DNA sequence: ATCTTTCCTATTGCTTTAAAGGCAGAGGACTGTATTGATCAGTCCAAACTTCTTTCTGCATGTACATGGAAAACTGGCCAAGGCAAACACGTCCGGAATGATGGTATTTAAGAACAAACATTCCCTGGTATCAGCAAGTACAGTGCCCTGCTGACAGA
DNA sequence: TCTGTCAGCAGGGCACTGTACTTGCTGATACCAGGGAATGTTTGTTCTTAAATACCATCATTCCGGACGTGTTTGCCTTGGCCAGTTTTCCATGTACATGCAGAAAGAAGTTTGGACTGATCAATACAGTCCTCTGCCTTTAAAGCAATAGGAAAGAT
């Protein structure tokens, strides 16, 4: 019988490996990508630093990590531990979002 | 007590380069809240002028428009084959909105998806969406217009998404409903009891909340038919 | 040239990691199309801010000190850039 | 004839520069005069905010047996701290992630 | 010959050597250090100069300072980073 | 027997009222109690312009009434109609307070 | 002369009628403390901020222009009183 | 020979102040020189937000069968329009109360 | 003599006799609306302010004035304040 | 490696108005963490100077301090009929923070609420609680001190409600369990295996964060006595 | 209690980023003069504080009980964990060109000063909107009565 | 002697009636917004000076595109565990509705406090020219930190 850890276990030990480390968790290039993709509709032909690609990763992973547990303080307010869009749609009502 | 909007040339005929001037008369003052369209046959109408004197975006400052109060004129200076179209003017003072007549010209990314044709019985209700992109959502309101052969053009109603605040024309009150959903970003448009006279096109339109904005964007309209 | 369809660049992986930073154990599947259109947004946001800045000053290039007085004017100060 | 020039940081007992802060607020726009005692006063509370962030700063570096401060730590230092939290709270630091922090319900049983 | 960029990089360094005189830092911390001294250095003189506008006074002087202090810092920092301005205003008055 | 509306409906009854006016809800003389209170462990001897209470007043009871329809949709997402004050205090956290 | 104990001046009716105009149908009982608390937090934020722009002016009476401030400095801006 | 003045208001077609607005803006500290051109925008830009929310508070006021405007129908104007309830997202109205509206789930059945 | 106080109010009366001539406004009405026209004009001065230091100009023009209002007014208010902006010049600079 | 902290003066006679210096050497550097107490007899400390020259609120300019480095000193000017007590040097520039000996002179709201006596068997576990009010319960450190008539005031640890932070002296590990509760403002001095040598006065004291903050506050102390 | 997997700890190399040293220019300091914003003492009246007195209206307390919240149980399905193959992200390297910065000219435009007057603020008055009170009119809530459908005891068929 | 079916009874659901509340109209009145009048101070006009900015050319720095190779990450599929959702029950705890008490509100007067205007004046800051030295950019060295390998210990799952 091949070893499996329980669910939930990966789980925690994911938490606090993501919580120790300060690394961009989302891959570069295709964030990239994205901001280009975005600022075409603002502005066509425009040029984009590297450092401004890297403000925009930082600016964008942090909110998104706030937002994240501020959901997951209202996923645990309904006594559940899985966060579902609504979680999310009331984080940001609340916000002011 | 609604605001009649009368177009004194009813149909005109011109050459190409030559300068036209199509004039809109209101009954009661307005104060500079009208819009100028043009309709290919079979195409959604376009916006030409809105306030009375603004270009509307995209299009060339061919065209030109004038006038306060209650006398409003549109202006045409290098005609073209592409000028060949029905032009209407639009007012929006007050609270049920009235198209112009019409004036019959001929020369010798926002989207609004619509449902295609549809056919139904008299006696029973349709339920037609307008699925709108590439814009916030709640911030326009999705105006509702009538065009029939014999009656022109006619403004039905809106909802407002924010809100879901609606306002309906007085003769359309109960015949018609209107309901959004923010999820799918979709207006609906409810047609109960169906009659003979309600077969026309019905077009789905963006308007901003704003006072002077007018209705920007259309849909390719769903055509609607009662045996 | 031109891009189409980038928002599917934020992977389902990259999303998890962000909310595993963020204390999540357990996650919905519906959470992916949800985080995919707020960050959107938020994007936009910030990108509309920044290339006005980028235009008034005559510009074509996007520079650092855009995107910082940018997410200044949103209540969003970061540090690390100012320089 | 002039005597030795001395710098007005020195004056003040200061280490961050009381002349350049004066210009800065000559040049800022913020009103038609400034006093002479103002850039003083505002050189020694960015001195203060900054020795205070630092010394925090340098603790826990020290803690991760590390001898350079990092932005980690200086995310450690202020988010450990309930009023430079409060002042900071609308800042994000770059490469400063977040406190370890789970919450109790999602532990196992 | 190329523009020349301020920074508080060397008065950062010289009060870390003054706090912790063996712990060295980064780049990218000194720079994070710089963005929140200008931050605190625009947030202490916005609120001096709305203090100045609202009291119809031309001058920011350190009492415009030490209110703005007073209202921007919170708890017990406002009153040490008080008593630091009013130290040094002191010392140099008595040059 | 007298007769009696069902529990909740003098409750809907009473929202619409309070939506529909706009007078203050709390009254004026120990509201201004309360704020000479406070205010005397600042300064001692303080005075107050009557326009600066009734400023203070309409602060306050707007800050309120935001808090409670935040509290409001707490409590909903719980799948519950009664506030409680875990939901005021989650409503204070997430935005921030 | 010294006031020890106003803050149970905010009444339970009160209380109940701010909820209502928020929206709420029912209240739990130890909702009134919580609120109170709330209250009292709120308030002396903002007459701390009143108080010192009273002082810096050198003045003894704390005028709406003062709360307008002290509001406005926390992003609770109020119209209607000389702003 | 003088010329008679004439009003840059009345020049630009406006209803608000011109040289108020430029000497507010002088007066404000805002920048060592301000342009000919830039009063004359930002009064033109403060007379439309104004007429904006005076003729939706008159709509308003008429809807209620009212003949004056008051901060009843300011809040009304403003919190029905999704942009200017951003713009004035973080602004209290005294005595402008709030909208009428009840979560569904609280309604009966 | 006591020191005259400077309002918006015959300003904001005149624009609502051009919009609704029959209706009134309350003097509370009229005291939100001072308060609402300080501060937009606040909102936007700073904002010139803070893109003309940004480039390092000494003035404020129009273009300041248009860049802060499109960054502040949101959706359709920011073209349509734009449109009545750059209306206002171009009629004040062919007089 | 704990910092051996050493008053000159053990004791002193001094009459009214005649001015008084305690000297306080240190082991090693500090940099100006440095605090004075005045303790009477059957009541808590109460700070004089912090920061080795900054008076406490309330202390009259009577009192000096000075120095930085290893040497301290302190000074009072004009003596007082109540000036005699004992005094001590607080140096918190390191982790485990120490006392003086104790200098013992003679001549010729924040507040913190702590429990009475309490008379405990040996072997067993007390938990004498420290109720604060008047501030920002969570804005504060609650510092932990023994006091014993043999071996004086000795530091056990501290908690920070912000985030229930704790630090203990290593002479206490695992004697002491600090805790919070946010909800009632209290915390909780939890003492297990009790003997002999635990029989002393607890004193739970207010501390800032901030790193030149010193213990300002005082509880009346717990008197805790072991049969 | 035992087996497996992860994290943590300790060497050793090498890598790269921090720290030291030097030069120039631009910006900070020193001295004196002008002047201008700000301090200090008087005075007045606008407004804040204090007290009294009705006058209720709203708050507080108490009683009956309806219903919403919380606990328990139970199950379906939705998400975590692991395996394997392929995608494509990361690194890096070079070519080309678009763009930002610098310098000199010249060119438009804004600051500053002085005077006239015209626009804005404060006072005064009045009349039209809005508030209050009484009486119908409509709406909706709550309970009762009449009609209807499914379950169970006794009858009829087998 | 055994089993299915029908009338009586229990439980639901729709319609009618009593009743409380909110709205709508009419009339009276009271009080707040709007129009007319005098002063002061702030805006407009004219001219000069200078300084901020447009324009044009050039250099060089940096960004975009493409190209390849390695190997870590993502996508898809399978299995199954445990968690979200639903149903049931009970009870305690908020809601609704008396009745009585008292203090909040409003009008009035009296007292008092202090905010702001006025005048004199005086201490501090802007401006200017000069000198010099502090800080930023360039260059070179070495020590903290990352990576690879191996071993130990803690923790999860059985």
């Amino acid at each position: 019988k091949p070893h499996r850890y329980r669910p939930g276990t990966v789980a925690l030990r994911e938490i606090r490996r993501y919580q120790k480390s300060t690394e961009l968790l989302i891959r570069k290039l295709p964030f990239q990508r994205l901001v280009r993709e975005i600022a075409q509709d603002f502005k066509t032909d425009l040029r984009f630093q590297s450092s401004a690609v890297m403000a925009l990763q930082e600016a964008c992973e942090a909110y998104l990590v706030g937002l994240f547990e501020d959901t997951n303080l209202c996923a645990i307010h309904a006594k559940r531990v899985t966060i579902m869009p609504k979680d999310i749609q009331l984080a940001r009502r609340i916000r002011g979002e | 007590m609604d605001i009649k909007m009368t177009q004194s040339p009813s149909s005109m005929h011109a050459s190409l380069g030559e300068r036209v001037t199509i004039t809109c008369k209101a009954s009661q003052d307005i104060r500079s809240y009208l819009s100028w369209y043009q309709q290919k046959p079979w195409k959604s109408p376009k916006t030409l002028i809105y306030y009375a004197t603004s270009l509307a975006d995209g299009v060339p400052s061919r065209f030109s428009g004038s006038g306060s109060g209650q006398d409003f004129s549109l202006t045409i200076n290098n005609l073209e084959s592409d000028d060949t179209a029905t032009y209407y003017c639009l007012q929006h003072g007050e609270s049920p909105y009235t198209f112009g007549s019409g004036t019959k010209l001929e020369i010798k990314e926002v989207q609004l998806q619509q449902s295609g044709p549809e056919l139904v019985e008299p006696g029973t209700s349709v339920k037609m969406p307008c699925k709108a992109s590439g814009y916030t959502f709640t911030s326009y309101t999705i105006q509702w217009v009538k065009q029939t052969p014999r009656q022109g053009l006619e403004w039905i109603g809106y909802i407002y998404p924010y809100n879901a605040g609606t306002k309906y024309n007085e003769k359309f009150k109960g015949k018609a409903t209107l309901t959004s959903d923010k999820s799918s970003s979709t207006v609906y448009m409810e047609l109960s009891s169906l009659t003979s006279e309600d077969s026309a096109v019905y077009y789905c339109a963006r308007k901003s909340s704003r006072l002077r904005s007018t209705l920007d964007y259309w849909g390719q309209g769903t055509s609607v038919t009662v045996s | 040239k031109v891009l189409r369809d980038n928002i599917q660049g934020i992977t389902k992986p990259a999303i998890r990691r962000l909310a595993r930073r963020g204390g999540v154990k357990r996650i919905s599947g519906l959470i992916y199309e949800e985080t995919r259109g707020v960050l959107k947004v938020f994007l936009e946001n910030v990108i509309r801010d920044a290339v006005t800045y980028t235009e008034h000053a005559k510009r074509k290039t996007v520079t650092a000190m855009d995107v910082v007085y940018a997410l200044k004017r949103q209540g969003r100060t970061l540090y690390g850039f100012g320089g | 004839a002039r005597a030795k020039a001395k710098t007005r940081s020195s004056r003040a007992g200061l280490q961050f520069p009381v002349g350049r802060v004066h210009r800065l607020l000559r040049k800022g726009n913020y009103s038609e005069r400034v006093g002479a005692g103002a850039p003083v006063y505002l050189a020694a509370v960015l001195e203060y905010l900054t020795a205070e962030i630092l010394e925090l700063a340098g603790n826990a570096a020290r803690d991760n047996k590390k001898t350079r401060i990092i932005p980690r730590h200086l995310q450690l230092a202020i988010r450990n701290d309930e009023e430079l939290n409060k002042l900071l709270g609308r800042v994000t630091i770059a490469q400063g992630g977040v406190l370890p922090n789970i919450q109790a319900v999602l532990l196992p049983k | 010959k190329r523009s020349r960029k301020e920074s508080y990089s060397i008065y950062v360094y010289k009060v870390l050597k003054q706090v912790h005189p063996d712990t060295g830092i980064s780049s990218k911390a000194m720079g994070i250090m710089n963005s929140f001294v200008n931050d605190i250095f625009e947030r202490i003189a916005g609120e001096a100069s709305r203090l100045a506008h609202y009291n119809k006074r031309s001058t920011i002087t350190s009492r415009e300072i030490q209110t703005a202090v007073r209202l921007l810092l919170p708890g017990e920092l406002a009153k040490h980073a008080v008593s630091e301005g009013t130290k040094a205003v002191t010392k140099y008055t008595s040059a």
